[PDB]
DNA sequence: ATCAATATCCACCTGCAGATTCTACCAAAAGTGTATTTGGAAACTGCTCCATCAAAAGGCATGTTCAGCTGAATTCAGCTGAACATGCCTTTTGATGGAGCAGTTTCCAAATACACTTTTGGTAGAATCTGCAGGTGGATATTGAT
DNA sequence: ATCAATATCCACCTGCAGATTCTACCAAAAGTGTATTTGGAAACTGCTCCATCAAAAGGCATGTTCAGCTGAATTCAGCTGAACATGCCTTTTGATGGAGCAGTTTCCAAATACACTTTTGGTAGAATCTGCAGGTGGATATTGAT
């Protein structure tokens, strides 16, 4: 059998998705998730098709951008692996949490 | 025996294929849960502000403008949906 | 009897000076709107439209595609440094990120 | 009935800066949101300018200071320019 | 000449909750800024609500959804409370 | 003559608050409940930070609220933290806080 | 008819001990030697950007004195809203 | 025969001293000159309300201090205990200030 | 770095539906014309509030010495997470039917806008009070050395 | 574990600045009566948006193996902290001349308020096009063995 050593598809994968522009969470898992989060605020809500992609767009953006910002924090600590410890530092500096 | 909140419908590979668009070589196993947490907070308070817009307008359908006004409200101004 | 020249072309603009005026009156921005304000602004909006439009089209043809997608407009705005701040806390739908990998992540030889 | 947009003006100015370049519909979408935002910021910042100084009206003079505050660097000045340039050309409406 | 403040009202409300506590002039200052800031945000957020809904007036309802939007959690909730019927006490007299 | 502010059982000047809605040009028109409801919210809020602050005034063994105390108030109370996160209180100080790892041990 | 004296290089008046003092209040136990210049680096950008806006407010208003309001209006504009000076 | 304290120990001692106070930490006349200089270099021939300088100095010290803790979190994140430029740059980059 | 070998990319070509652009008419803006109203620019000018200035002092910065403890560097085991084939399933996709609602005309009652006229609450200096900052010296605690 | 060396706490004092109180003149609510729009409340559609519905597609979970990474542990050079002596410069205070707000008044230049006349900006069909969606086949990269 022969193959690629750990980390290398990752780069191959990073360049692929940075190359693309497509949505990455899937639509109906999201939609389901969205309406659920919605119903819990006001019952009897329905949604514009457009208003859901609006939310996927905002989220995927937020999240991806959530880091480049920590990957910097993982790298800041002579590491190459992102850990929860890292995300929290990202959000704490941004001002999301303390 | 798959009874599981749709937050977990945010499938694992898919949770972060994103991380790569985000420029990440490799990710901890804990990261996914922690992530699913942040995903949900982010869109919770957004839908909360979006919805009061839907509600102030005495409507029962959330429109993309409600989303947009709300994203802006949160300082996450989104272009391509009406403002 | 002397008839119509749009005020937008009296100012040599593509952007609608008249409309912008209507829009400033109806924005609750102040009690009165001077007649120069909407021309000046329309110019500024037309100018700014122009500036991201050329920088984007450049990146559009660079991508070997005939027209402009949101992709290109992103590549345009994020690669340009002066537009990056004007649009820093703004998110472009269907845009993507600029390709960027940290030095430390790459293979070695 | 139908709403109104900036797409013709954007498409026009587009044909002028790149005669051989169209524009995608959602790219037109973005461009539309862009004008709008910028519109508000300027209009807002001027509105608030006008108000600090207890002046009742917004002049081109306020719109300018607005641009000065809110547009960055050199992009600020081609902006003050193309604006005072559009405005004198207007007042020469003979 | 004629500068006006909210400082009497703060002093009033100060003797209500801490009858034997007083307030320094620089602390009183800060309280004003607090009042004034809180004032535009609410008044502003109301302003664009009316505007999103194409209606020309700000009613108490706008001031409210405003409060709902901009105050966090429980002081948002004690506000609408303490607030919604500052207004009937007003409309139940004539 | 009876003023609207006490007519609604408020300390804050409903009358003025109405007038101050005159110049934001917040809209063409101002409903008569708007200044009442709002002036109430302001009175509510000044009140709320005033108690939490006075507490810290009296923890500190002082009769008079310094901006300091107002800071200790705003930052230690967490819902008030958030409404005032992006605001700086002049002459305020920080909350006393040392990082765990920094302490000798 | 009395103009003086040239103001030049006043950034170094932000002394290392003072940079220290700010840093302790920030809760910092130990500081690299490079930190001080970097800091002066960051301070001066910050203070430029604010004073640039403060002043644009002063001139639009056709005054030749920067007033605290101008400062405040400018700080707020930066999203660093300051309480205790007039708004 | 004579000594007092070990390294690091007064450091904490002053952290507690300054976190307890509210005084401005930059000196007044040095700050003012700098201010006047940046100003003058921006538009000549300006004057300043005593009031508007403190406005700036209050605002500044607030800004800088707030970054320092953000910095300190970054130093402690990297198993270090001393702040370095490497830290401040990370702080401002995440803040989004654009270093 | 090269040799040989899976394994992945990347231009070169290409014909088509799904979009983009172009054409062909209609209310709704925008533009005019004539009529009034007003906000704020010029022109004094009263009066703060700024800019220097000086003297003396003592707080605080600077520069130097000395060592401790921090940052960084190497080594290394072990355990975590990447890589993949594998196999089953949730998601996609393509219309579709029908109720559900947003979008609007039309039409008045209620709510708010003007314009004055009293009437009163808020403000600005002057009149009294009186917290608390700063200076103590006495105690307790903390720190660091034997 | 004791003992010296500071430093931190903390209670009491006390004259002063900064707070609190008290009086008197004016801008600002409030009160009336008449003058104008609005935001529904009822009556009606178009259009999206929900609920199903059903074939297949790849996508996801799962389990296995190994690599390399992260976390730990040690050693060490050197950097940064603590202490001091030295001495500059900020801080204080108090005075003073003047630039420059800001407070008033006066009078255009400019904006708004209506009334009609044109013109354009935007729709829904009708007429053109290009990335794509996909099939190659030629190179670049990657990997394990020499
Ligand atoms: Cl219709
Ligand atoms: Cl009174
Ligand atoms: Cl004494
Ligand atoms: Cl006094
Ligand atoms: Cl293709
Ligand atoms: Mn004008
Ligand atoms: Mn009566
Ligand atoms: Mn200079
Ligand atoms: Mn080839």
């Amino acid at each position: 059998p022969h193959r690629y050593r750990p980390g290398t598809v990752a780069l191959r994968e990073i360049r692929r998705y940075q190359k693309s522009t497509e949505l990455l969470i899937r639509k109906l898992p999201f939609q389901r998730l969205v309406r659920e989060i919605a119903q819990d605020f006001k019952t009897d809500l329905r949604f514009q098709s457009s208003a859901v992609m609006a939310l996927q767009e905002a989220c995927e953006a937020y999240l991806v951008g959530l880091f480049e910002d920590t990957n910097l924090c993982a790298i800041h600590a002579k590491r190459v692996t992102i850990m929860p410890k890292d995300i929290q530092l990202a959000r704490r500096i941004r001002g999301e949490r303390a | 025996k798959v009874l599981r909140d749709n937050i977990q419908g945010i499938t694992k590979p898919a949770i972060r294929r994103l991380a790569r668009r985000g420029g990440v070589k490799r990710i901890s196993g804990l990261i996914y849960e922690e992530t699913r947490g942040v995903l949900k907070v982010f869109l919770e308070n957004v839908i909360r502000d979006a919805v009061t817009y839907t509600e102030h307008a005495k409507r029962k359908t959330v429109t993309a403008m409600d989303v947009v006004y709300a994203l802006k409200r949160q300082g996450r101004t989104l272009y391509g949906f009406g403002g | 009897r002397a008839k119509v020249k749009s005020r937008s072309s009296r100012a040599g603009l593509q952007f609608p000076v008249g409309r912008v005026h209507r829009l400033l009156r109806q924005g609750n921005y102040a009690q009165r709107i001077g007649a120069g304000a909407p021309v000046y602004l329309a110019a500024v909006l037309e100018y700014l439209t122009a500036e991201v439009l050329e920088l984007a089209g450049n990146a559009a043809r660079d991508n070997k595609k005939t027209r402009i997608t949101p992709r290109h407009l992103q590549l345009a705005i994020r690669n340009d440094e002066e537009l990056n701040k004007l649009l820093g806390r703004v998110t472009i739908a269907q845009g993507g990120v600029l390709p960027n990998i940290q030095a430390v992540l790459l293979p070695k030889k | 009935s139908r709403k109104e947009s900036y797409s013709i003006y954007v498409y026009k100015v587009l044909k002028q800066v790149h005669p051989d370049t169209g524009i995608s519909s959602k790219a037109m979408g973005i461009m539309n949101s862009f004008v709008n935002d910028i519109f508000e910021r300027i209009a807002g910042e001027a509105s608030r300018l006008a108000h600090y100084n207890k002046r009742s009206t917004i002049t081109s003079r306020e719109i300018q200071t607005a641009v000065r505050l809110l547009l960055p660097g050199e992009l600020a000045k081609h902006a003050v320019s193309e604006g005072t340039k559009a405005v004198t050309k207007y007042t020469s409406s003979k």
